[PDB]
């Protein structure tokens, strides 16, 4: 499975 | 919304013990209860609700894949019949899932998209929108697929063109809006291609501007980058 | 019940399914309504009740830890005032986590106790009341909690005079009762030389019986001989 | 904190 971002963001 | 009559400060500070306990349902829910106050939400607010929805979709579908599989396993030559509990189980969990897109989607459109201005509000909450899309398309079949997905890329494809004239290519938002968008095109749109020019390109403009970034900010960034890395190891 | 008008076994399919997908509370769910057709329970299906609700409970009592223990920070000597919400939410999950027990309590009481007559039926339901008074224990404060304290200690009792006259002194039943009645000896009745007498007795006389064991067997045996012995390193 | 039995006994 591909990675998808984190939910937190700066 | 049974969050009607608790304070917004409140709300904030429950979904944060909320995190900590690891209760991402009741997070969601405070933080549905904070954005239905209808003010805007500051950028540690916006990430505690995707922090809560992400979590609590991440929740089901790992679990339509389990049971999907299985269903897939049962509807194989020489598997036995076993009746119509593993398809109602997935159509259960399905359906949840599918209700907090939903609901996400609505919060989005009720009213936080139309009142996002600034770069890295409008930006976030775009992104959030194709990937609760894109969420919906992971388990859509027949007649509306194709608009589910169309929805996922329109919103992808507005915060991609916001991210490019508004933010430096290192921003961490506008990092994770295109590693998420790549995910779009390997995973929904069949287009491998695509999705490794956009991680390629996007990893390699980040790189170019890293001088410009404070020790911490460097972190953030390169964090991000490192999974765009990761997704073309994996893809090439 | 919502579980009314769905077939006993395939409640019990579908709590197999939520098992697999890590969907706990709605193997619960399942597990209560297959419960609820009156029918008693084969050895399988009181382990898919206890590991549902286990998982549940499990997740509640962590979360109610975290939040106690912010709590109690929050009421030291030089900490700020930060109102309610501690409390109101540390209130909340305890709430949900007395359901869950109360619930399993009266699964238990209405009326698989009363109907199991094997020695391990009647020991494996017994144990579980023990338990879920133990957790209700764990929270418990005021009135009744000596009440409370009291009903766990007696359930656990005649659980452990069952299994010594029924069942031999290696059958996981009776080791993982022994194990559980030392857990409260140790952590909510305030006598840790009775768990550690306790323990010890439990493992060596387990010890001496393991030659009569397939290999199999000995494997159920000795895992939960294994925690025995780590809880005595513990309390030692 | 101390080990209790696992759900699932035969
Ligand atoms: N409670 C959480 N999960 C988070 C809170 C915040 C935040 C805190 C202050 C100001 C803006 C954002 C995160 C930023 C994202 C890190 N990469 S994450
Ligand atoms: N689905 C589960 N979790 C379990 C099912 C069973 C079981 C299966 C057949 C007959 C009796 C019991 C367990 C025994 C406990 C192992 N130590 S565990």
């Amino acid at each position: 499975r591909s990675h998808s971002s984190p939910a937190s963001l700066q | 919304g049974a969050m009607g009559s608790m304070e917004r400060a409140s709300l904030i500070q429950k979904a944060k013990l909320a995190e900590q306990a690891e209760r991402y349902e009741d997070m969601a829910a405070f933080m549905k209860g904070a954005v239905e106050k209808g003010e805007e939400l500051s950028c540690e607010e916006r990430n505690l609700l995707s922090v809560a929805y992400k979590n609590v979709v991440g929740g089901q579908r790992a679990a339509w894949r389990v049971l999907s599989s299985i269903e897939q396993k049962s509807n194989e030559e020489g598997s036995e019949e076993k009746g119509p509990e593993v398809r109602e189980y997935r159509e259960k969990v399905e359906t949840e899932l599918q209700g907090v897109c939903d609901t996400v989607l609505g919060l989005l459109d009720s009213h936080l998209i139309k009142e996002a201005g600034d770069a890295e509000s409008r930006v976030f909450y775009l992104k959030m929108k194709g990937d609760y899309y894109r969420y919906l398309a992971e388990v859509a079949t027949g007649d509306d697929k194709k608009r589910i997905i169309d929805s996922a890329r329109s919103a992808y494809q507005e915060a991609m063109d916001i991210s490019k004239k508004e933010m430096p290519p290192t921003n961490p938002i506008r990092l994770g809006l295109a590693l998420n968008f790549s995910v779009f095109h390997y995973e929904i749109a069949n287009s491998p291609e695509e999705a490794i020019s956009l991680a390629k390109t996007t990893f390699d403009e980040a790189m170019a501007d890293l001088h410009t970034l404070s020790e911490d900010s460097y972190k953030d960034s390169t964090l991000i980058m490192q999974l765009l890395r990761d997704n073309l190891t994996l893809w090439t």
